[PDB]
C-alpha cells in the first residue's frame, strides 16, 4: 500500500511541466557551473555545453527529448572537458552530495520536484578508460536506484554493460548484479547513430531517445498504455538482432528489447520492469501509478491542518472520486460503472478518534490493487 | 458596514451624469448578464454518456436602465436629452450609480454606465382627473452597452 | 432523524464552494431531470392494438441552481468569479450544497455540483427611496452539468 | 483548452492582410476538396463481380471565401481593391484567416491563403426607409486559389 | 462619425436624376462586378502538379437598380420617361445615388450612374379589396451600364 495519506508520514514536516521532464547524469564540453542543475531545451542547452565537442554520452543522449518526443530536461554537469578522476565511482555518476551539498549527482536532485525519469548517459563513458570495475558500476546503478525509491515518483534508467552476448547478460542479471525494483527497468542491444561533429558513426547506450519515446507515448495515449510498440526515431541500426530463441530466455528476466522488424524499422518491443514482484511487472501499470498521485497531490493541497473534522473528509472524498470518475468515462479503467472500476473511502475509520495531529487519511481502490 | 452580519438597505440611489437631473425616485432593471452555450459530445469510443460541454464562454449582453424622476416640473432636462438624440447629434453621456447607504458619506458601490448611455424613451403617467392619489412621474429609459462593478 | 414519521424541515441550507462567500437565504430550483423518449409500434401481424414503448431511457438534462445572499456588502466575492468567467479565464469550481437537520452536527443530504459550477448572470434588486421594507439583495446564477445525490 | 472537452468557440475570427479590413462581422464559405474518380470494371474472366475503383486521386479544387464588412464607412479600403484589379493590375495578395480560443492570447488554427487571391465582386446592402435593422452591410468576394493549413 | 465604431445607416437613402422622383421608399439590387477567368495546365516537363490560373481578369459586368416609388400619384414621372424610349429616342441621363449619415448634412458616399441609364419596366402593385396593408407601390426597372463609387 504507498502512501494514501501524505508526502511524510510519521512527522508533518512539510509545514506544471508534465511527465515529460526528466534529469540526466554526465560531462560537458563546456557547461555552466556543476551544482546548479538546469532544465532547457536543445536550442538553449548546446549554447552553454557545446557541440559535441568534449567526446561525452551527454552531448547525444539529450537529443532523446529534441529528436523525439520531448520539451526540456534537466541537467547535472559534474565538470567539463579537459583542455584541447571523475570517472570514479565517487564523483559526478554517484551519489555526490557533498555532504547535504546538492553537488552533482543522485544526491543534487533531491531538491528537485517535477523529475518523471532519472539517466547517467556518462556512467559507461569511462568503463574501459577509467577501470571502472563491475561494482564501481553496480555501487553507483544501486545509488541511483535507491535515490529513485527514496524520492518516490521517479523512475532509473539503467544500462547494461558495454558489449556482451545475450548469455552474458542472463548472467549478471541472475548471477552478479540483479537490482529486482519496481522503480527500475532496462534494455539491452546497444544502437548505432551518427556524430556530426566528425563522422557516421557512434555506439551510444539504449536510453536518449529511448525515454523520448515514453515522452511521446504519453502524448499518444494516457499513461496506461505501454510504448510496447514504437519507433526509435533517430537510430540507425542495432548491434546485434536478438532473435526468438534469445526472446525467449530474456524476456522472463525482465530485460527489454529493441529490434530490426521486416517491414516495421528500429523498435521497442519489451515492456518489462526490473522486478522480481509480480505486482510491477508492467512498465506501464507502474507508470499509470506515478501518473495518479502526481496529479492528485499536487490538486488537494492544502497546509497545516485545522481540525480534525468531518467536513474536510467529505471535501476530500468528493475530490477524489470527482477526479477518478473521468478515468473511467474515458478508457483508462476498466469496469461496467464507477461502483466497481474505482473506491474511495475518508471517514473516522481511516481517521480514528485518537485524532493526533495529521488525519487525512484516504484510502483508495485502483483497479484489483489497494493503496 | 459596522457589522460583519448587516446588509445593505434602500437609503438612497444617486446619480452622476453631465446633465443636471436633481431628485428621483428610483433605479430598475440592473444586471449584469453573460451568455451560455454548449454542446453534446460523444464519448472516446466506448458506449459511455457523452459530455455536456457547458462551460463554453460567450461575449456578453447589452441592455438599459430604467429611471424614474420624482415628477414633471418645469424643467426640461430629459427633454432636451432625447431631442439631441432624435435630431441625430450624437450626445451621449458616461453615467455612474451609486446606491449610498447609511452614512450619505459613506459611499462604498459605485457603478460605471460607458458613455454610450443613450436615453431612448420618455414616457408620461396618466392624467385622471379626481383621482387624488396619484401624481404625474416621468420615466426615462436609458441604454448602456457596458457596466462595470 | 430521532423518530421514524419526522420530515425534514428549513433549518438551514449550507454551502461549500473554494471562494469565501459567508450568507446567504435561499437556494431555488435543484432538480435531478432524466430525459423520457417514446415510439408507437403496430402489434404482431394481429389487429391488435400495438405498443408504447416508453421506456427507452435517454441521458439526462443539465440546468442551473439559482442562490440569494443576504444582501449587498462591501464584499467582491460574487463579482470577481464573474470577472473571470467574462475575461476568458477559466475558472470552475466544485460545490455542495448541504441540507442540515436539527442538529446543525448532523449534515445527512450532501450534494456534488461538477467543478462545471460557473456563474453567469448576476442580478441587482430594486432600488427604490422611501420603500422601507426593502433591502438590497443579490441573485447569483449558476449554471453545472451533474449533480449527484 | 485545458481539457479534451471543449471546442474551439466564435469569439474572434481575424485577418492578416495588407489591405485595412481591420473590423469585420463575419467569413463563410471556408472548405477543402479533393476531388474523386469512379471507375467500373468487369472481373479477370472468371464468376466474380466487377470491381469499383473509388481509390482513383484527381487533383485537388479551388474556390472562394465571402467576406462581411460590418458596413460603409469613408473609408474605401475594398473599394479601391477592385478598381485596382478592373483596371487591369494582377493586384493580388496573401491572406490569413485566424481561429481564436476563449483566452485569446491562444491562437491555434491559421488558414493560409495564396497570394494570387483577389477580389472580384462588391454588393451592397437594401436601402429602405423605416427597416432599422438593415445597416448596411457590404459583402466582398475574393477568390483563393489555394487554401492551406 | 466621430468613432471607427458606427457604419452607415438606412437614414436617408436620396438621388441626383432630371426626371422628378422627389419622393422614394426604396433602393436594392446594387452590385460592383469583375468577371474571372479560370484555366487549367499541366506543368513544365517534370514530376509536378498542374496548375490553375485565377488571376486572369476578364471585364466588368453591368446590370440594373430597382427604385420604388412610394405609389401612385396624379403626377405620371416615370410613365413618360417609359414613354420616350418606347416611342424610340434615346432618352437617358445619368443618376446619383447617396447615402447619408446619422447628422444629414454629411453625405459621404455617392454612386455614380452611366449617362446611359435608362427605364424598361414600370410595374403596378396588387389591387384587392380590403387588403388595408398594400398601398398602390410601383416599381420602376433602370439599365445602369456602368456604375462608379
Amino acid at each position: 500500500m504507498p502512501s494514501y495519506l501524505s508526502p511524510g508520514v510519521y512527522v508533518e514536516e512539510v509545514a506544471g511541466v508534465g511527465t515529460s521532464v526528466a534529469a540526466f547524469v554526465g560531462l560537458a564540453p563546456t557547461g555552466p557551473l556543476n551544482e546548479p542543475t538546469l532544465v532547457t531545451n536543445w536550442t538553449q542547452y548546446v549554447a552553454a555545453f557545446g557541440d559535441f565537442t568534449g567526446g561525452y554520452y551527454l552531448a547525444h543522449s539529450v537529443y532523446g527529448f529534441f529528436n523525439n518526443g520531448g520539451s526540456a530536461a534537466y541537467v547535472v554537469r559534474v565538470g567539463g572537458s579537459a583542455e584541447d578522476q571523475a570517472e570514479s565511482a565517487h564523483p559526478g555518476p554517484a551519489q555526490y552530495l557533498g555532504d547535504s551539498s546538492d553537488r552533482t549527482g543522485f544526491g543534487g536532485l533531491e531538491a528537485i520536484d517535477e523529475i518523471s525519469m532519472v539517466a547517467v548517459p556518462d556512467l559507461m563513458a569511462a568503463y574501459q578508460r577509467g577501470a571502472i570495475d563491475l561494482e564501481a558500476v553496480k555501487a553507483v546503478q544501486l545509488g541511483l536506484i535507491a535515490h529513485c525509491e527514496l524520492m518516490g515518483d521517479r523512475v532509473a534508467i539503467i544500462d547494461p554493460p558495454p558489449n556482451q552476448n545475450a548469455r552474458q547478460i542472463r548472467v549478471w542479471r541472475q548471477e552478479t548484479a540483479g537490482y529486482d525494483s519496481k522503480y527500475a527497468a532496462l534494455y539491452y542491444p546497444w544502437i548505432k547513430s551518427f556524430d556530426p561533429a566528425t563522422g557516421q558513426s557512434r555506439l551510444v547506450p539504449p536510453s536518449g531517445h529511448v525515454a523520448g519515446i515514453w515522452a511521446r507515448n504519453d502524448s499518444e495515449r494516457g499513461v496506461h498504455k505501454a510504448p510496447a510498440n514504437e519507433v526509435v526515431r533517430g537510430a540507425v541500426d542495432l548491434e546485434l538482432q536478438i532473435t526468438r530463441g534469445e526472446q525467449d530466455l530474456l524476456n522472463p528476466i525482465g530485460v527489454n528489447c529493441i529490434r530490426s522488424f521486416p517491414g516495421r524499422g528500429i523498435r521497442v518491443w519489451g515492456a518489462r520492469t526490473l522486478s522480481s514482484d509480480p505486482a510491477w511487472r508492467y512498465l506501464n501499470i507502474r507508470r499509470y501509478f506515478n501518473y495518479l498521485e502526481e496529479s492528485i497531490l499536487i490538486g488537494t493541497q492544502w497546509v497545516v491542518f485545522e481540525p480534525n473534522d468531518h467536513n474536510l473528509w467529505a471535501r476530500i472524498r468528493r475530490n477524489v472520486s470527482a477526479f477518478l470518475v473521468n478515468e473511467w468515462r474515458n478508457g483508462a479503467l476498466f469496469g461496467q460503472s464507477p461502483d466497481q472500476a474505482y473506491y474511495v473511502k475518508c471517514d473516522e475509520e481511516t481517521n480514528p478518534p485518537e485524532s493526533v495531529d495529521l488525519g487525512r487519511v484516504v484510502c483508495e481502490i485502483g483497479i484489483a490493487p489497494v493503496k | 458596514m459596522s457589522l460583519p452580519k448587516p446588509e445593505d438597505v434602500l437609503v438612497a440611489p444617486n446619480f452622476g451624469i453631465q446633465i443636471d437631473g436633481v431628485m428621483v425616485e428610483y433605479l430598475n432593471s440592473v444586471s449584469n448578464l453573460q451568455i451560455e452555450q454548449d454542446v453534446i459530445r460523444y464519448q472516446q469510443n466506448q458506449g459511455t454518456t457523452g459530455r455536456n460541454n457547458v462551460t463554453l464562454m460567450p461575449g456578453v449582453a447589452k441592455d438599459g436602465s430604467v429611471q424614474v424622476e420624482r415628477g414633471m416640473s418645469q424643467s426640461s432636462v430629459f427633454t432636451q436629452w432625447i431631442n439631441d438624440s432624435m435630431a441625430g447629434r450624437m450626445a451621449t453621456a458616461r453615467k455612474n450609480a451609486t446606491i449610498i447607504v447609511m452614512d450619505y458619506e459613506d459611499n462604498p458601490v459605485k457603478r460605471w454606465n460607458l458613455r454610450n448611455a443613450w436615453c431612448s424613451k420618455v414616457v408620461a403617467g396618466t392624467l385622471k382627473a379626481g383621482d387624488t392619489n396619484a401624481l404625474t412621474e416621468t420615466i426615462t429609459i436609458v441604454f448602456e452597452e457596458l457596466v462595470v462593478e
